[PDB]
């Protein structure tokens, strides 16, 4: 129970990168859609979330735990 | 509720879709709503943002099921929102527009909320 002394390197968290809110759909025209990256073939997601573009990765940030296509 | 306005027909809508957790408010809360078979109601703004998104919008409730009812001034259907419930109009704590709302199969059972669309089925 006594107090700290100075430390080396300490910080606390990242800082949440702040990426453009939402940009997934490109239009050829109004009303023909085009998709950037595609959405995930998952049971328990809704299919209306989408995949993160990790060219030699493929990563669906709601089943974070699995489900990452390797190419 | 209301007179049957292109106005009054939101204000009696809101403050009723909430308690059916309808209004998916935001414009990413929206898209993810109505990429899927949910939507049944879509509103837009002034070009605050990107130009890019009032294309967008319009794109996607055209692909499967245009509803859109455009009433400028964001921050008055925001007003009509706000975080949730109220604690003044006179609110400088927080009141932000939405920009965009999404109700889901127009809403908990009701009588007059659904003649907006008996009115605007026809004339658009």
């Amino acid at each position: 129970k006594k107090s700290y002394t100075t430390p080396k390197k300490n910080k606390h968290k990242r800082k949440k990168v702040k990426l453009a809110v939402l940009k997934y759909y490109k239009v050829d025209e109004n009303g023909k859609i085009s998709r950037l990256r595609r959405e995930c073939p998952s049971d328990e997601c809704g299919a209306g979330v989408f995949m993160a573009s990790h060219f030699d990765r493929h990563y669906c940030g709601k089943c974070c735990l699995t489900y990452c296509f390797n190419k | 509720g209301g007179v049957m306005d292109v106005n009054t027909a939101l204000q009696e809508v809101l403050k009723t879709a909430l308690i059916h957790d309808g209004l998916a408010r935001g414009i990413r809360e929206a898209a993810k709503a109505l990429d899927k078979r949910q939507a049944h109601l879509c509103v837009l703004a002034s070009n605050c943002d990107e130009p890019m998104y009032v294309k967008l919008v319009e794109a996607l409730c055209a692909e499967h099921q245009i509803n859109l009812i455009k009433v400028d001034d964001n921050k008055k259907l925001g007003e009509w929102v706000g975080l949730c419930k109220i604690d003044r109009e006179g609110k400088p704590r927080k009141v932000v527009g939405c920009s965009c709302v999404v109700v889901k199969d127009y809403g908990k059972e009701s009588q007059a909320k659904d003649v907006i669309e008996e009115y605007f089925k026809c004339k658009k």
